[PDB]
RNA sequence: AAUUGUUGAAAGGGAAGGGCAUUUGAUCAGACA
RNA sequence: AAUACUGCCAGCUGGGACUGAGGACUGCGACGUAAGUCAAGGAUGCUGGCAUAAUGGUUAUAUGCCGCCCGUCUUGAAACA
RNA sequence: AAUAUGUAAGAAGUCCUUGUUACUUAAUUGAACGUGGACAUUUGAAUGAAGAGCUUUUAGUGGGCCAUUUUUGGUAAGCAGAACUGGCGAUGCGGGAUGAACCGAACGUAGAGUUAAGGUGCCGGAAUACACGCUCAUCAGACACCACAAAAGGUGUUAGUU
RNA sequence: CCCUGAAAAUGGAUGGCGCUCAAGCGUGUUACCUAUACUCUACCGUCAGGGUUGAUAUGAUGCCCUGACGAGUAGGCAGGC
RNA sequence: GAGAACAGAAAUCUCCAGUAGAACAAAAGGGUAAAAGCCCCCUUGAUUUUGAUUUUCAGUGUGAAUACAAACCAUGAAAGU
RNA sequence: GGUUGCGGCCAUAUCUACCAGAAAGCACCGUUUCCCGUCCGAUCAACUGUAGUUAAGCUGGUAAGAGCCUGACCGAGUAGUGUAGUGGGUGACCAUACGCGAAACUCAGGUGCUGCAAUCU
């Protein structure tokens, strides 16, 4: 008893239906995989301009 | 193809910066209609020079009407036709009484005697024959002998009421 | 048994050009990336440390991480009926600064000053790029050019 | 005379709606090129006659 | 003359067995029954839409 | 024959009364469509629908994120807007005065808007005191706070609580939750 | 109910039964005012 | 000069077929010096027949054309499953 | 090369001013993130848009088969296996006499009209229509898929070539 | 084009009769016939968009306007008997 | 290729040419010339920590791989690796 | 303009055969106490700039030169190809319709361009 092995048949119908969906997009991604020593001192940078600009509403 | 027109057509390459004014070159050809006549002409134009439709333009389109349509005419014909072994040459001669009127049946004869459908088919020229002897194939010549004439025996009358009460007679 | 290894198939792709061998010229190193940079990813066979698969060739990003001798690019491969995110650790011998941008950028500057000249000026604009639009008409002259008839040729051979 | 409102004006006309035409198509065939003797195609000014008799 | 700038199209064709490109163009230019028609401005970037539904 | 290009016959999924039984809620809803109908006022198009969406979408709102809304930036006075209960929150030791209109008012949160001299209107005393709902501050509660949201997209290295009965140690734990285990996640 | 006798009506040139339609025969509702 | 051919007219006009949804008014117009009128957001006017098995429903038969056994499993069933 | 295929076509934009840090520079150098300021819909191609986005849960299925084109094994197969699309399966209606898959066309109950594919001697609705040729067969021929025929011959006849 | 090449088993199939300046083959021009398709209308349903709580009568999940759509096994849901 | 006692087709020595026609454990395909090849010099980064990433994918596991982070070291004048 | 140091693109820079090269620079060139390396001061190191030379390197020019680069309605709208038909043909295959379109060939033209710094009749 074989029967058949393998097709693509049909299979982009079936992924046409619901969409291909387009990949989605936001301002601000994530940081996820950058260089940790530069996530580092940027941590410490948005610090300082975050308290830089409360001094400007003090 | 149809009942057939005929066309002088006009078409040029598009104009360059370096190269404006190209050269013009006219076809006549034989069609039904300005529309199929223009695909036509572009399907020789090919076959010739680097063109295509896309990258040239036709520049004008006119119908020749027959200088003498009521003059019958001795026609000499000249063909290029595929056939289904391969692809020949031919010379016939029609009389008819306007180059529209015989390119017409000459498509039919090629149909009939050699089953070439219009794609297979290139006129490569048709012209009027001024003196005769230079036609050259008999059943033309035929119809050129003096003081001429000839009968049509077995005359056969259309019924126009399904039966009939005499019982005919191809007298004539 | 089938084979499906890392690089299965790639005989051509990552063949190295004709009369095109040998050491990557130096600017390919004096080349800066940002992120955010659009790059184009054409793997270089010469260099297999730092390498994108197969897959990623002729593929587009955007750099996400600059690193010491690499760049990270995310890109976007369509698996089943949508698309991921797929970040790429490629060496910047792989990588290259695409320039579908460039016409985009060409036409921003442009168009600032299009505008500010124009604006300026007495306003009128118009600086959307529109399709190819038909020809108008025009006159051909006949003169010096005379229409030279053709008709089809006979058969022959020549062989 | 395709004005500069012609992606809004023509776009606020639905679709028009025509029957066969009435004296038939003209060809055999349909589904060949006007210029091959059937139907589709850019048959030019031809359209007129057509689109008359579907209307 | 100028060539011509507008263009009237319908649909000749029925609805079924139809590639996915041209039923796509079919449906953009928004002749999605047999025997309806709109007009369509000629431009490049529509003269190419033309071309890829001619048999329909 | 059309080739379509969309689904046929397609309902828009949008609620269109609620579903509740309630007399008086449906009351209420009759009270806001004419509102709605009748207004041009946003917010009675919003509170419309609210009225229909079902105990999910009816998150309590606190006492307390209330006294948080009205600290906004001139929110003080603003008469805050609840489609659903309002719950008491001991955890806020000084509430504010104001008027918060509510489907419904806890026995605790009614106790400590009133004591601290404040007031609790039903919804269609909220519409007579403010037909275009003038002054209003509606607020939501928080929707995926909800309990089941956690087994919500559960799948490998999503981070997101098993579907589980009983819990601890010996409870889905070992392989497949640490490295040491075969894998982790 | 299957199935059977009698009586009455009707059709039948290698099955029968069915669809749309109408002639003919039988039968019946309603509506006029 | 004429004619054909191709195209246009918000030119005139005869024969035939199917339909008559809606139910006060309300709209856009048209004709009128005007008053009024109208073919302008869906049929009215006039005349006759029968008031009945005439029309209509049911039914049985005849006639034209059409109609393979249902259920199932199956890529595929009227199947010599 | 053709056909297929990555990315881009702006407000998440562009330009000036100059803050934050532990990263980085010989260096307030740079990198990243910012405060403040300048410019609106011809704001940056086309066409379309019975809207767009999102979430949860659950059925059936997990034997497939056919056609055009590409294509492997086999002399081949109504054989075995892949590619893209379209179909049958799940689907009736018109055509192909007949027929799962071809052509046409996709179905609420009806009236009037016009057509498709295919037809119009008679069976059978519809020209024993018009026009030019060809063919006479002591086993003529007669319309895609399709229900087969070849090399090679003919002083049958027809038009052609040198 | 026609003929020869051209041999199988019940009787027999251009679908049948039959057709020979065809009712055959090639090719052209017209008219004509008819799908559950196309156009217009009526009705049924489905979906969508509007309008309407003002009392003093009868449905507010109602009432009124408008547009588009309608194949279906396995299967889902709905509203009903 | 042209040259050197025994020395011959093949021992060792020299010069010219030489785009890789070689070598790089292994199948093959990429790749490599002041090297990735051959000769030498010094070594243990085939080490420690724990994440991210690419292929296969369900975007699970495994195997294999890439770019960093934080250590400790090797080599080199050094940039480096 | 030459040359030199460091370059970018990496033959229009390469290959083969001849000829020319002022000045400066490069070069070849002299020596072996020292650091350093060789079977060999040939290469490598050091010392001299003195003692010599344009021979070579180097730069430039010639050639119906080889190669390479560029162009062209040279070939060729050819080959191939996307789309269409109840198109032809027993097939093999082949025309046609709406599009896209090569490679060889052939002829013509060309033979490095240029960045930083120093220097030069
Ligand atoms: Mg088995
Ligand atoms: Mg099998
Ligand atoms: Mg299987
Ligand atoms: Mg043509
Ligand atoms: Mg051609
Ligand atoms: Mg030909
Ligand atoms: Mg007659
Ligand atoms: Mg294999
Ligand atoms: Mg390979
Ligand atoms: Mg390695
Ligand atoms: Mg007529
Ligand atoms: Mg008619
Ligand atoms: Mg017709
Ligand atoms: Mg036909
Ligand atoms: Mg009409
Ligand atoms: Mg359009
Ligand atoms: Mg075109
Ligand atoms: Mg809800
Ligand atoms: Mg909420
Ligand atoms: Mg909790
Ligand atoms: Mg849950
Ligand atoms: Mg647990
Ligand atoms: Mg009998
Ligand atoms: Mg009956
Ligand atoms: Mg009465
Ligand atoms: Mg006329
Ligand atoms: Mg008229
Ligand atoms: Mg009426
Ligand atoms: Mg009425
Ligand atoms: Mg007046
Ligand atoms: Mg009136
Ligand atoms: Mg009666
Ligand atoms: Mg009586
Ligand atoms: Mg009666
Ligand atoms: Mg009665
Ligand atoms: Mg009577
Ligand atoms: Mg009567
Ligand atoms: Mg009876
Ligand atoms: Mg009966
Ligand atoms: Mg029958
Ligand atoms: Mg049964
Ligand atoms: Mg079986
Ligand atoms: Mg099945
Ligand atoms: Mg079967
Ligand atoms: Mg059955
Ligand atoms: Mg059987
Ligand atoms: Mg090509
Ligand atoms: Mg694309
Ligand atoms: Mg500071
Ligand atoms: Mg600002
Ligand atoms: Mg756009
Ligand atoms: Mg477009
Ligand atoms: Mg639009
Ligand atoms: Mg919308
Ligand atoms: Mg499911
Ligand atoms: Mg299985
Ligand atoms: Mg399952
Ligand atoms: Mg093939
Ligand atoms: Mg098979
Ligand atoms: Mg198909
Ligand atoms: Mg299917
Ligand atoms: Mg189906
Ligand atoms: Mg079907
Ligand atoms: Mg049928
Ligand atoms: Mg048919
Ligand atoms: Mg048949
Ligand atoms: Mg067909
Ligand atoms: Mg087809
Ligand atoms: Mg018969
Ligand atoms: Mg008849
Ligand atoms: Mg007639
Ligand atoms: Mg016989
Ligand atoms: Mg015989
Ligand atoms: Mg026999
Ligand atoms: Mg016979
Ligand atoms: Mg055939
Ligand atoms: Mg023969
Ligand atoms: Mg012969
Ligand atoms: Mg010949
Ligand atoms: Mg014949
Ligand atoms: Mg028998
Ligand atoms: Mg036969
Ligand atoms: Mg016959
Ligand atoms: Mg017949
Ligand atoms: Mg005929
Ligand atoms: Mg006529
Ligand atoms: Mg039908
Ligand atoms: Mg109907
Ligand atoms: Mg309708
Ligand atoms: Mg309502
Ligand atoms: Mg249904
Ligand atoms: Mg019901
Ligand atoms: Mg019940
Ligand atoms: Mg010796
Ligand atoms: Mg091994
Ligand atoms: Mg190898
Ligand atoms: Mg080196
Ligand atoms: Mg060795
Ligand atoms: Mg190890
Ligand atoms: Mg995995
Ligand atoms: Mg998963
Ligand atoms: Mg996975
Ligand atoms: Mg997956
Ligand atoms: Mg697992
Ligand atoms: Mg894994
Ligand atoms: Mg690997
Ligand atoms: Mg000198
Ligand atoms: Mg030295
Ligand atoms: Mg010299
Ligand atoms: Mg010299
Ligand atoms: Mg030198
Ligand atoms: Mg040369
Ligand atoms: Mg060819
Ligand atoms: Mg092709
Ligand atoms: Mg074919
Ligand atoms: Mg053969
Ligand atoms: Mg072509
Ligand atoms: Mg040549």
């Amino acid at each position: 008893a074989k029967s058949k092995n393998h097709t693509a048949h049909n299979q982009t119908r079936k992924a046409h239906r619901n969409g291909i969906k387009k990949p989605k997009t936001y301002k601000y991604p994530s940081l996820k995989g950058v260089d940790p020593k530069f996530r580092r001192n940027h941590k410490h940078a948005l610090h300082g301009t975050a308290k830089a600009l409360a001094a400007a509403k003090k | 193809m149809a009942h057939f027109k005929e066309y002088q057509v006009i078409g040029r390459r598009l104009p360059t910066e370096s190269v404006p004014e190209p050269k013009l070159f006219r076809m006549r050809i034989f069609a039904s209609n300005e529309v199929i006549a223009k695909s036509r002409y572009w399907y020789f134009l090919q076959k010739l020079h680097k063109v295509k439709k896309a990258s040239g333009e036709i520049v004008s389109i006119n119908q020749i009407n027959e200088a003498h349509p009521t003059k019958v005419k001795n026609f000499g014909v000249w063909v290029r036709y595929d056939s289904r072994s391969g692809t020949h040459n031919m010379y016939k001669e029609i009389r008819d009484v306007s180059r529209v009127a015989a390119v017409e049946t000459l498509y039919q004869d090629m149909a009939a005697r050699h089953r070439a459908r219009f794609r297979s088919i290139h006129i490569l020229k048709v012209a009027e024959i001024e003196k005769t002897a230079d036609v050259k194939r008999q059943y033309v010549k035929q119809f050129l002998t003096k003081d001429l004439k000839f009968p049509l025996p077995h005359r056969v009358q259309k019924s126009t009421k399904t039966f009939s009460y005499k019982r005919p007679s191809t007298f004539y | 048994g089938k084979s499906h290894g890392y690089r299965s198939r790639t005989r051509y792709m990552f063949q190295r050009d004709f009369r095109k061998h040998g050491a990557v010229h130096l600017s390919t190193y004096l080349k800066v990336y940002k992120v955010g940079d659009i790059v184009d990813i054409k793997a270089n066979g010469s260099i297999q440390k730092g390498m994108p698969h197969k897959f990623y060739q002729g593929k587009t990003g955007v750099v996400y991480n600059v690193t010491k001798s690499s760049v990270g690019v995310i890109i976007n491969k369509m698996v089943g009926n949508r698309y991921l995110e797929k970040r790429l650790n490629l060496r910047v011998e792989h990588i290259k600064h695409s320039k579908c941008r460039q016409e985009f950028l060409e036409r921003v500057k442009a168009n600032a000053a299009k505008r500010a000249e124009a604006k300026a000026q007495g306003v009128a604009v118009q600086l959307k790029r529109q399709p190819a639009q038909p020809r108008e008409s025009r006159i051909v002259s006949t003169e010096g050019n005379v229409p030279q008839t053709l008709a089809p040729v006979p058969y022959e051979t020549f062989i | 005379t395709v004005g500069p409102h012609f992606k809004q004006a023509n776009n606020f006309l639905w679709p028009f709606k025509l029957s066969n035409p009435s004296g038939g198509w003209g060809v055999p065939r349909k589904f060949k090129h006007f210029i091959q003797g059937g139907s589709f195609g850019n048959r030019e000014e031809f359209i007129n006659k057509l689109v008359k008799s579907m209307n | 003359e100028a060539q011509h700038k507008l263009v009237f199209v319908v649909r000749i064709k029925g609805i079924n067995k139809i590639p996915p490109k041209p039923r796509k163009v079919l449906q953009l230019l928004r002749l999605t029954r047999i025997n309806s028609g709109t007009f369509v401005k000629v431009t490049k970037a529509t003269l190419e839409l033309l071309k890829l539904i001619e048999p329909y | 024959g059309i080739d379509h290009t969309s689904k046929q016959h397609k309902r828009s999924g949008h609620r269109t009364a609620p579903k509740s039984d309630n007399v008086y809620l449906k009351l209420l809803v009759k009270l806001y469509t004419f509102l709605a109908r009748r207004t041009d006022a946003p917010f009675n198009k919003v509170v419309l629908k609210a009225l229909f969406l079902s105990k999910i979408n009816r998150p309590p709102v606190s006492v307390s994120r209330i006294a948080r809304a009205l600290k906004q930036e001139g929110a003080a006075n603003k008469t805050v807007v609840v489609v659903g209960t309002v719950t008491d929150d001991a955890r806020i030791f000084e509430f504010p005065k104001t008027t918060v209109a509510a489907l419904r008012f806890t026995a605790g949160a009614r106790a400590k808007i009133v004591k601290a001299g404040g007031e609790c209107i039903t919804l269609d005393q909220l519409a007579v005191r403010a037909p275009k709902g003038q002054n209003t501050l509606i607020l939501r509660g928080p929707r995926n706070s909800r309990e089941a949201v956690r087994h919500f997209g559960m799948g490998p290295h999503k981070g997101k609580a098993p579907r589980i009965l009983s819990t601890g140690r010996k409870f889905e734990r070992a392989r497949g939750r640490r490295r040491s285990k075969g894998f982790k996640v």
